[PDB]
């Protein structure tokens, strides 16, 4: 095709590749703090359970 | 004092027309081998269409020049030489034409320096 519109292509290819990769950055940041939620989380779980596993009768 | 409206079906066939001419008759040649007064033959041509005022009597003759693109490529060297030099431009494109538009015409593109003024006033609104 016409070079002009080859080198536009590139360059929109390249914006959405950096765009998606910022994407990716804050998504792992996002997934880094949803992990330490969930095992604060955990613990209680864990002592719910321990309370239900007498409550049974 | 008639109006004539005056169609050429294309006008890159006259210029590879031209093309051919020039270099049998062994002109120099320029970009894509053609001589260089091939813009002054189209400008010359098609200067001749305009409007009379009443001076002259209420004559009108409009023209309506084609041009045939290879791929798109508008930047080439015979569409660019007429797209500069005629009052408006309608763009029809295949990609429009399969979608299911059947006059394809490109409104984003098109435009036209005397819309309006040629408008009646209902349409204008």
């Amino acid at each position: 095709a016409s070079l002009r519109d080859i080198k536009t292509r590139i360059n929109a290819t390249k914006k959405t590749s950096q765009i998606t990769k910022a994407m990716e950055m804050v998504s792992t940041s996002k997934l880094n703090r949803a992990e330490q939620n969930a095992k604060s989380f955990v613990p209680y779980m864990e002592k719910i359970q321990e309370v239900v596993a007498n409550v049974a009768l | 004092g008639k109006h004539v409206l005056v169609v050429y079906d294309d006008l890159s066939k006259q210029a590879a027309a031209y093309r051919e001419l020039s270099l049998l008759l062994r002109r120099p040649p320029g970009r894509e081998a053609y001589p260089g007064d091939i813009f002054y033959l189209h400008s010359r041509l098609l200067e001749r269409a305009a409007k009379l005022s009443d001076a002259k009597g209420g004559g009108s003759l409009t023209a309506l020049p084609f041009v045939e693109t290879q791929a798109g490529d508008i930047s080439a060297y015979i569409p660019t030489n007429v797209i500069s030099i005629t009052d408006g431009q309608i763009f029809l494109q295949s990609d429009l034409f399969f979608s299911g538009v059947r006059p394809a015409i490109n409104a984003g593109l098109s435009v036209s320096r005397v819309g309006g003024a040629a408008q009646i006033k209902a349409m204008k609104k």
